[PDB]
């Protein structure tokens, strides 16, 4: 019957197209995330070496840094299903922005939306790396329900 | 044949002028003798009568004026003053002449000395004093950059320790 | 007949299962490549502050790190399929044991090794990359062909 | 009344020994008049063989070896020993006894006071050699600080740019 023809034609092209842009978007996500926490880790690095060591070319690096930064967070916006935490990191991370210190380290607030500015990174990690499990586990089970809707037919 | 006048008292004959007496020595003995014993102030009290016009009454006043604690500058001035003291004089008082002369001189050769060793130790003692704030300031920017590098290290082993 | 429906029912199925473990793999095969490139980042940092400073808490930490990066490249020799730059980094690693250094710098032998180290250490991570387009892509043309030929050869 | 004899000839005041001249002065004064005008190496030889335990030839023998830069140890030792053998001077000769005593115990503490000078400067100097050396070596120690911080900030800046 022509049934079978047309669902066949179906079936390959959504299973390729989400095959395809499943495996590209997760692989794009994970290492933007991993390359997020190198460069926040590098961010409180320069930023810890600039206040010790008073120098205006380690800000030069910062701010490229920091520009680098918010570039790859403008374009991880639209996975994360909760825009809230996103913008509060693009919050924190234009608090940073600027370099001030009386002592040796840094301001004490300064330490502190340091260290929550890490904590919020590792989580948006890990959120992104559920999403993208959740992402091919979508995959596994549109796929098995179209082979339950196989075996439903199977019946005749 | 010179009579002897060191037994009687010295101020009579410190007082008593002449060319008669002035040709022996003895009595100049007495009043440098005398001298000494008396008393400063009544030295100065006493020769403040006197004059610089010749050259007995110069001598005696450096005699009298000599054994005194004096300020150097005076000093000077008389013993540059004696050549004129020097330019009339007879043979017998020539010997004690030098003689004063050469005392005065070794006294102010002494002064000079003295201020010389003072200006020297507060030379050393003011570029002491330079050195060690020198040495003290090399000293405080080693401790900034040792500090500094105690600090960046600590931080690099808390960010390696963050993993 | 219902014999090829069954068959095609299991066959939908043990696709389903190659594509979660395809998916789970390949993720977890990039995130262990961008965390050897950045743990290879921080060997080198090491190395460059320890000689610098001569200071055995600074060995220590260095010898933590090689450790680390030891354990994360025994757990990657199954993945990439040519066994020369892998084994080439096995060596690099292990002789990059010792710190013997002068003036505040590595010696010229070490530095470049250290320089090859980062470009192959570079290459991994492409290569490994690669494969992950290979086996994503794999999975896309075998599904989508297998879908095209039940469909077209089942007419009747 | 005493006998003048104002023309000075120190060749036989030897001779003269001062058995009969010891009232009047002038004696003495010939004397120092004698030494300090002629070459004093025929003074020391000539004092060479005098008496030193008699009072009057120890006396001209410390007039006649006074000079010829004798070194200040024997020298405080003779003056030592006039003041000793002080007890048999004339009342006539005692001015001039007190007067030479005055300028060669000056002398001595000339002398003393050009060997602490001369110590002081030295301590001095000792003292500003130890304190350079010292700032050389915190010196070097800071500028092997600041290397070590130079080299550090270069290595950071190497990785940034590495990415």
């Amino acid at each position: 019957l022509l049934v079978l023809a047309w669902q066949a034609w179906q079936s390959l092209n959504a299973l390729s197209d989400q095959a395809a842009v499943t495996n590209r978007s997760t692989l794009i996500d994970a290492r933007r995330s991993e390359a997020m926490t190198n460069v926040a880790l590098e961010m409180e690095r320069s930023y810890r070496q600039y206040c010790v060591l008073d120098d205006p070319t380690l800000a030069k690096v910062y701010q490229s840094q920091r520009k680098r930064y918010s570039d790859m967070l403008d374009a991880h916006a639209g996975v994360l299903p909760d825009d809230k935490l996103y913008q509060a990191l693009r919050q924190d991370l234009n608090a940073l922005a600027q370099l001030q210190c009386k002592d040796s380290g840094p301001e004490a607030a300064a330490a502190a939306r340091l260290e929550a500015f890490a904590n919020a990174n590792t989580e948006m990690v890990q959120a992104t790396r559920t999403v993208v499990y959740s992402r091919g586990q979508q995959l596994q089970q549109e796929i098995a329900e179209r082979g339950q809707f196989f075996g439903w037919q199977a019946l005749v | 044949q010179l009579a002897d006048y060191l037994p009687t008292a010295c101020a009579d004959i410190w007082s008593l002028r002449g060319q008669a007496v002035e040709t022996n020595p003895l009595y100049w003995l007495r009043t440098i003798d005398c001298a000494d014993r008396l008393m400063p102030v009544q030295s100065r009290a006493e020769a403040r009568a006197l004059t610089d016009d010749n050259w007995q009454n110069a001598f005696r006043r450096g005699i009298l004026l000599a054994d005194a604690k004096i300020t150097p500058p005076e000093r000077r001035a008389i013993v540059t003053r004696l050549e004129a003291l020097s330019a009339q004089i007879p043979a017998q008082v020539r010997p004690v002449y030098q003689i004063w002369h050469d005392g005065q001189a070794l006294q102010l050769a002494l002064s000079a000395e003295r201020q010389r060793y003072s200006k020297l130790q507060q030379m050393s003692d003011s570029e002491l004093d330079a050195l060690r704030q020198q040495q003290q300031a090399l000293q405080t920017q080693l401790d900034l950059t040792t500090r500094k590098l105690e600090s960046l290290t600590d931080i690099e082993r808390q960010l390696s320790t963050r993993k």
